[PDB]
């Protein structure tokens, strides 16, 4: 009857003792809008498996006898064969299945629960927002009763069909999806986002045509793109519980995740955003729906008779008869409820206690909800490496022996891969090495400057999970200001010429070697003091503010602070090569102009009779020139080609490639089942089989 | 120089080269050169093969010990 109980659904003496909470998490409840989100989230898992959790190139990511450097959270944990993490993936498979359909709905949610955090414990590069919320979502459904309506297990046990659930069900994927919202809200209040520097590029899209009819770029990069995320995550996350601000929530919600879907790769997460956001709606909606049909349909589609009772809920009893009771799984629904929504709280702010994993970011990325917000990119990346018996320095490829590339950003595991290529070198004709790592990055568009001390041996470092790193350098957030006049200066330059520009600590050094094709190189100083030495004479000169020197083309030289505070200074470039090339190139397309119009009416010479033919038969092999003229050709015809294609073939191709995916993860499924059940055949058969599972479906 | 997995001081100490991009392409497309972390992990477009785990160091003789002459 209040106003605040019809607004909350819950009266203030509800919460006045225990008993009386217990009983209100455990009112009887339609299970109708879970069954569909039970329904929704097992197929779109069932689609997800073969697509991103990598079944169909899991045959070259876990393959035996391959030395890989694996980044797990728990140096115990290693990767089984490959036959039987095939068979963990079936496992995984049979447990969405049995999640859609709702046969067996524990066993099924178990069999999908441990195999997804094996796989996701296993390797910490594969870490990302949707994949953390997947496997919540798969822990909460374990224990609600979920297969009440619409659920094979129903059809073969009366008990289970069409009955109550409790509140408790509802309310937690409700605060799952509002935390989701609320946290990635604030974590979105930032200087970096609020200010338009994180996702700058993408108003370029053309799904944001019609906002530009009313406003500038500029504008509308920061207007529409950036506040408005943060703007709809707060309102999305209030607006769709109360029943006067749901429509329009629903339709931003709606529109927002569309666009997002279409502008990322994220994969899955948006089908499943726009599945989880009915379930603010009445809890029986669906039940309506199907009341709204002719009789035919729901001849078909699920009861609409009302449900009856269940056990796995405290009734009020209006006999006369006293309470029932809460027993005993009524109060450990609750106590996991409030326990659960605080912990997800409290995790996302837990990074002052985990501060090894600290970084210029916090924590490891995966479980903070910070999406989009800090844009990174690297530059250069050294590793070296001192033999331990000879004294030898040498250096390594930086990719080596790893899959992925978060390793240039997290300490942790660029210890794991100094331990690994430790291990790995004595293969190698390498001793007892000492190794050192040099990485340039830059955030959101600022002086590309070091990460780790390059002075440091990583292999004898020391790193514990609860104590700060001590060779991790700091990011210098009071140069941020230049990212002003740096983009002016980004705009001053012709087509050819490029700017990179460094910030460097006082007391290192950085060595470079200009390239021969780099010719009319130059290097600039914009704050602090530095020594710019070349090497071949051994001359080293002391450039201060504003002064521009030419630094030669094909040698070694070195830059060295020596200021107290860190110098600033840019590399700014032509290359020469490409230029000549393109000179030479425009004078030979020149040339065919002017002999496809009638005019040179003298003969070509022989070098210019392939370009005419187009076909190297029976004459001299041409020149690299026109070679690169030819294939430049040939490309852009291809390009052309390819802009000028229908969208009815983009289709189809579309589809006939999840249909090779599809196919191909199935067979290479198959095949290492008969190999665990049956045992290995012959190399010829195995090879045979391999053949057959990679043909493209045509 | 014993093998893919050393280089030479030379091309080890070239600060100023063209970086190939994780995301997107060098040559085309927009964002290719700034990282966003959490989308899927996919390289430069080209031919239907997915990944770069192909790449790796001693990938064919491995292959060829599990799965034969392929
Ligand atoms: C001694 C110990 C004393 C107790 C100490 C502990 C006290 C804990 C109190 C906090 C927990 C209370 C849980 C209440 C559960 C509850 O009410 O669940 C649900 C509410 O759903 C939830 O679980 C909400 C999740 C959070 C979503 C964001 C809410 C925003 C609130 C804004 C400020 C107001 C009742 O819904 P209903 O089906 O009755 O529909 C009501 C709303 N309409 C009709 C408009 C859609
Ligand atoms: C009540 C309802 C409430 C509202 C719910 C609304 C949401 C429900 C979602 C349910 C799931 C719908 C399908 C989802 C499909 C899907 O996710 O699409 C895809 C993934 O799904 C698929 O492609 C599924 C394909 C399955 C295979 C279909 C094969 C059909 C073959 C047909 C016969 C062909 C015969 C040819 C010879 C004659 C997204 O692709 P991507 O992430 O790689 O995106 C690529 C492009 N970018 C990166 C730019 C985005
Ligand atoms: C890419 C963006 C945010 C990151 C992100 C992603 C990818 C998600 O999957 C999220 C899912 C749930 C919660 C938060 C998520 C999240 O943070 C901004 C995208 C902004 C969009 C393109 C702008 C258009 C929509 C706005 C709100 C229209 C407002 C119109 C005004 C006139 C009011
Ligand atoms: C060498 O590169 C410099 C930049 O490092 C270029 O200098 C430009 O030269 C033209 C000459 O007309 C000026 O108008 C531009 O303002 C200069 N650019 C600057 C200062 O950034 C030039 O391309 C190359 N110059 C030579 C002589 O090789
Ligand atoms: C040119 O000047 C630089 C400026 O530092 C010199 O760098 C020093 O070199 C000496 C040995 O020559 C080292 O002991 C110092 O540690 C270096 N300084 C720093 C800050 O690292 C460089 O040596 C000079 N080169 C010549 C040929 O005189
Ligand atoms: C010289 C030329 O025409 N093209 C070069 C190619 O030969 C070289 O392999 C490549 C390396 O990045 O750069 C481009
Ligand atoms: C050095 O390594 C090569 C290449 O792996 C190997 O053939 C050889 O056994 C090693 N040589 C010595 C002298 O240990
Ligand atoms: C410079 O241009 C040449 C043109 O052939 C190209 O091969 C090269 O990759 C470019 N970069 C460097 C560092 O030489």
């Amino acid at each position: 009857d209040s106003r605040i109980g019809k607004l909350l659904g819950f009266e203030w003496t509800d919460l006045s003792s225990w008993r009386r909470l217990v009983t209100l998490l455990n009112r009887p409840t339609d299970p109708a809008s879970l069954a569909v989100f039970r329904f929704l989230f097992g197929f779109l898992m069932v689609l997800d498996i073969p697509q991103e959790r990598g079944l169909s190139s899991l045959d070259r990511k876990y393959l035996d006898g391959l030395d890989v450097c694996r980044f797990p959270l728990l140096d115990a944990l290693r990767p089984l064969p490959l036959d039987w993490m095939y068979l963990v993936y079936t496992i995984m498979f049979l447990g969405a299945l049995g999640m859609m359909l709702g046969l067996c709905y524990r066993i099924s949610c178990v069999l999908f629960l441990l195999p997804y955090w094996y796989v996701f414990l296993l390797d910490k590069t594969s870490w990302n927002n949707h994949s953390y919320l997947y496997g919540l979502l798969a822990f909460q459904l374990t224990f609600m009763d979920a297969n009440h309506y619409w659920s094979v297990d129903g059809l073969l046990n009366a008990h289970r069909r069409n009955a109550h659930v409790p509140l408790w069900n509802y309310a937690v994927l409700r605060g799952q999806i509002f935390i989701v919202y609320f946290i990635a809200g604030v974590k979105k209040l930032d200087a970096d986002w609020v200010e338009g520097y994180s996702m700058e590029y993408l108003s370029r899209h053309w799904l944001f045509s019609p906002f530009k009819l009313l406003l500038s770029e500029e504008l509308t990069s920061l207007l529409v793109v950036h506040w408005g995320g943060l703007l709809l995550d707060l309102s999305a996350g209030f607006l769709l519980f109360f029943d006067v601000s749901r429509s329009i929530g629903l339709f931003f919600v709606s529109y927002f995740h569309c666009m997002n879907s279409q502008l990322f790769s994220i994969g899955m997460f948006s089908y499943v955003m726009l599945a989880s956001s009915p379930l603010f709606c009445s809890p029986e909606w669906p039940r309506k729906l199907v009341s709204y049909c002719p009789r035919r349909l729901q001849q078909l589609l699920p009861l609409k008779a009302a449900p009856q009772p269940s056990v796995s809920c405290v009734y009020k009893r209006s006999r006369g008869k006293s309470g029932q009771k809460p027993g005993l799984r009524h109060q450990l629904g609750a106590a996991f409820t409030l326990l659960y929504l605080l912990e997800q709280l409290f995790l996302p702010y837990s990074h002052f206690l985990t501060q090894g994993y600290n970084n210029w970011t916090n924590g490891l990325y995966g479980y903070s909800w910070d999406m989009m917000v800090h844009s990174r990119s690297h530059q250069h990346v050294k590793i070296t490496y001192r033999d331990g018996r000879t004294g030898e320095l040498g250096y390594l490829n930086p990719g080596v022996f790893t899959q992925s590339r978060r390793w240039k950003d997290h300490a942790d595991m660029l210890k794991q891969y100094a331990t690994c290529l430790s291990r790995l070198l004595p293969k190698y004709n390498v001793t007892e090495p000492q190794i050192y790592f040099d990485i340039w990055v830059s955030i959101n568009d600022r002086f590309q400057q070091r990460i780790f001390d390059p002075r440091v041996d990583i292999v004898q470092a020391a790193w514990s999970p609860f104590q700060r790193t001590s060779w991790v350098q700091p990011l210098l957030m009071d140069l941020s200001p230049w990212r002003a006049k740096l983009q002016e200066i980004k705009s001053s330059l012709d087509n050819h010429t490029e700017v990179v520009f460094i910030a460097d600590f006082p007391g290192l050094h950085l060595e470079n070697f200009v390239s021969e094709d780099l010719g009319n190189t130059s290097i600039q100083l914009l704050q602090g003091e530095v020594t710019v030495e070349l090497v071949a004479e051994q001359k080293n000169q002391t450039l201060r503010e504003g002064e521009k020197m030419q630094l030669p083309a094909g040698e070694y030289h070195k830059v060295y602070t020596t200021s107290p505070s860190p110098s600033c200074y840019m590399y700014v470039y032509v290359n020469t090569t490409e230029l000549a090339l393109e000179q030479d190139l425009a004078y030979l397309q020149e040339l065919k102009e002017k002999v496809e119009n009638g005019s040179e009416t003298g003969p070509l010479p022989p070098e210019l009779q392939p370009l005419l033919e187009g076909e190297v038969k029976g004459g001299p092999e041409p020149t690299p020139l026109v070679q690169t003229f030819l294939r430049r050709q040939q490309r852009l015809q291809e390009i052309e080609r390819r802009r000028n294609t229908p969208f009815h073939e983009r289709f189809f191709r579309f589809l006939l490639r999840k249909l090779y995916v599809f196919r191909r993860s199935f067979l290479m499924t198959c095949i290492s089942l008969r190999n665990l059940i049956l045992g290995r055949p012959s190399l010829e058969q195995l090879a045979q089989e391999v053949t057959y599972a990679n043909l493209r479906p045509f | 120089s014993k093998g893919a997995a050393f280089v030479s001081k030379q091309e080890a100490s070239e600060v100023l080269k063209r970086p190939r991009r994780y995301l997107y392409q060098w040559l085309g497309a927009p964002v290719p050169y700034p990282d966003p972390l959490e989308p899927r992990r996919e390289v430069c477009e080209l031919n239907p093969d997915c990944d770069e785990l192909a790449d790796h160091i001693g990938f064919q003789e491995a292959y060829r010990r599990f799965y034969g002459p392929v």
